[PDB]
């Protein structure tokens, strides 16, 4: 998978008069979503050559699960009856099925009208025997957790399968999550991609809504450095 | 409603505009009247041309804030149902049941 | 955008202020005729100010304007007395 | 109601609709009436073959991410875009020795054409039964029941 994307950001100030826009631009009110991610790295305890059964170079990379969890997860007493619409943003056995994915540094180009980053994904249904949970098994691949955070926002269905997300992120330790978008929200446009046509074709889409919101909120290529998971 | 209000504000400086019309006419013909040499019309001459310029002076001031209120109300108060049908029909299937 | 309709709004206004008192400065004072020509042109020019300001606020104006059981019940019944098919 | 949902929860992009799929306001609700019609040939059929032989016996009909907000307004009418069915049970007397039991059920499974499916047992574990059968055909349910009644009902 071709992920093409562009990211903005607004403070919780801009909140109200972006999800206007989204509305009126997209024609749909805002859907509520949250995800939670867990990172992890190769075992540093252990440690193995970095090459192939070819002898080839193979950079060590980190892996990612993410699921999602019931909105009343994250909604605490006082939080306690509020729409739980978009304004609630405001107020911030076996296992589960995960979805595990390793991505790569996005591609290379001066002038990139958009960020482009092919994603290996396979997806986890359940387990059994053992050490069942998901973390036993990140062990037994030879991983360890690193990190985590979780993500609350709403996103915006458009056309030709554009979608956009307001995002905040709390990382999760229990010294206490903090907010890494504290003042505002992570803005991303993006679309996922399965011939060089379609590609070109995904990134006018991309290119048009950076376009329709010129003037009131910018979308760029963020910093390829900034998108690379490696472990070093 | 709040652009009703406006509405009524830009029409009412509409209005002002007319006066303003009407006061440079009235000007207009009592300046005549006083280089004929009737002084009499002086009062009433140079109140019509002076309340005028007032009029016009008022208007702009209300007219330079409007649009600026309109400019200041964009992205706010300014742009930068299927289950309404269904309600309906139940309504009236539920009617029909029971007359 | 908005910002220009200020601008030529108020460029207008200082201009038919301006025109106005100028005009009326004009006459008191074919050279007579001239005068008279003159004064039709700054009026006339007024007035056009007008129309402009009408068509401002025209303008304006018009950025101004631009539950479950009971259904499965009632239905049962609805399909029921629309078939007919008692018939007993 | 149903287009929206196929846009807000899958695409990503825009509907995908069949006439067919998608077809049924009219030809749905004829259905409702040949059922009926259907549901009456086959009562005449089950007093016929089986209520008039058998003296005790009589017949009871018995009924067969979030968006979650759009999908409970369309499984309301599900009641009017169900495929209709009815079963019919058959009430026998009970033998002292064992209790046959048998019914039927009634379906149109395309709305405009009739499926019945019968289902017999009369357990005594020496002698016991089960039949589990499907017909498109009136006349061959009609062999089926005599062929019931027949051997396992009648004394």
């Amino acid at each position: 998978v071709q992920q093409l994307s562009l990211f903005g950001s607004i403070g919780d100030d801009g909140y109200d008069l972006l999800i206007s826009t989204l509305t009126t631009i997209s024609g749909n009110p805002p859907l509520l979503y949250n995800s939670l991610c867990t990172v992890w790295k190769p075992n540093p305890s252990y440690d193995v050559e970095n090459v192939n059964s070819r002898n080839q170079l193979v950079e060590p990379n980190r892996i990612k699960l993410s699921k999602e969890v019931p909105f009343s997860y994250l909604i605490d007493e006082t939080m306690m009856d509020k729409p739980l619409n978009f304004r609630i943003l405001k107020s911030f056995e076996s296992c589960s099925p995960w979805s595990l994915q390793i991505s790569d540094i996005p591609a290379a180009g001066n002038n990139r009208s958009v960020s482009m980053q092919t994603i290996a994904e396979t997806i986890i249904l359940s387990s059994a025997g053992k050490n069942s949970s998901v973390s036993s098994l990140m062990n037994g691949l030879g991983y360890v957790f690193e990190f985590q955070y979780l993500t609350i926002g709403v996103k915006f269905f458009m056309k030709h399968g554009l979608i956009l997300e307001l995002q905040k992120i709390w990382q999760i330790e229990e010294a206490g999550n903090s907010q890494i978008t504290s003042g505002g929200f992570l803005l991303k446009a993006y679309i996922n991609v399965s011939d060089i046509d379609r590609i070109n074709y995904t990134e006018t889409a991309l290119m048009n809504l950076k376009k329709e919101l010129q003037g009131y909120i910018e979308l760029s290529v963020p910093d390829r450095q900034s998108m690379d998971s490696r472990v070093a | 409603p709040y652009i009703q209000e406006r509405l009524k504000s830009l029409n009412d400086i509409e209005t002002q505009l007319c006066s303003m019309l009407q006061e440079a006419s009235q000007v207009t013909f009592i300046f005549g009247e006083l280089k004929r040499g009737n002084e009499s019309v002086k009062p009433q001459f140079e109140n019509h041309v002076k309340q005028f310029y007032e009029r016009l002076d008022k208007s702009t001031t209300q007219l330079r804030k409007e649009i600026q209120l309109l400019d200041e109300n964009v992205g706010t108060r300014l742009l930068p149902q299927d289950t309404e049908k269904m309600e309906e029909q139940l309504d009236l299937l539920s009617a029909i049941l029971d007359p | 955008s908005n910002q220009a309709l200020y601008e030529k709004l108020e460029q207008t206004r200082t201009i038919l202020s301006v025109k106005l008192a100028e005009l009326i400065n004009m006459t008191t004072i074919a050279v007579a005729t001239t005068s008279v020509m003159m004064v039709n042109n700054q009026t006339m020019q007024l007035i056009k100010n007008v129309q402009d300001l009408l068509i401002l606020t025209r303008s304006i104006k018009e950025k101004w304007l631009l539950d479950e059981k009971q259904i499965e019940e009632l239905l049962d019944n609805c399909i029921e007395t629309f078939v007919a098919e008692k018939t007993t | 109601k149903k287009t929206l949902r196929s846009r807000i929860s899958s695409p990503h992009g825009l509907i995908n609709l069949n006439v067919d799929d998608d077809i049924l306001i009219i030809r749905p609700i004829l259905g409702k009436v040949r059922f009926a019609n259907y549901k009456l040939l086959l009562k005449k059929i089950i007093k016929d073959y089986v209520l008039d032989i058998v003296p005790g016996s009589s017949i009871t009909e018995t009924e067969v991410e979030n968006i979650t907000k759009l999908n409970k307004e369309i499984r309301a009418f599900d009641k009017l875009l169900n495929i209709p069915r009815r079963e019919l049970k058959i009430n026998l007397p009970l033998t002292e020795h064992k209790s046959p039991n048998l019914s039927l059920m009634l379906e149109s499974p395309n709305y405009c054409n009739a499926l019945i499916h019968i289902k017999f047992s009369a357990g005594t574990e020496a002698n016991a039964v089960s039949f589990d059968t499907t017909f498109s055909d009136f006349k061959e349910v009609e062999d089926f029941l005599h062929f019931i009644v027949a051997e396992y009902i009648q004394q």
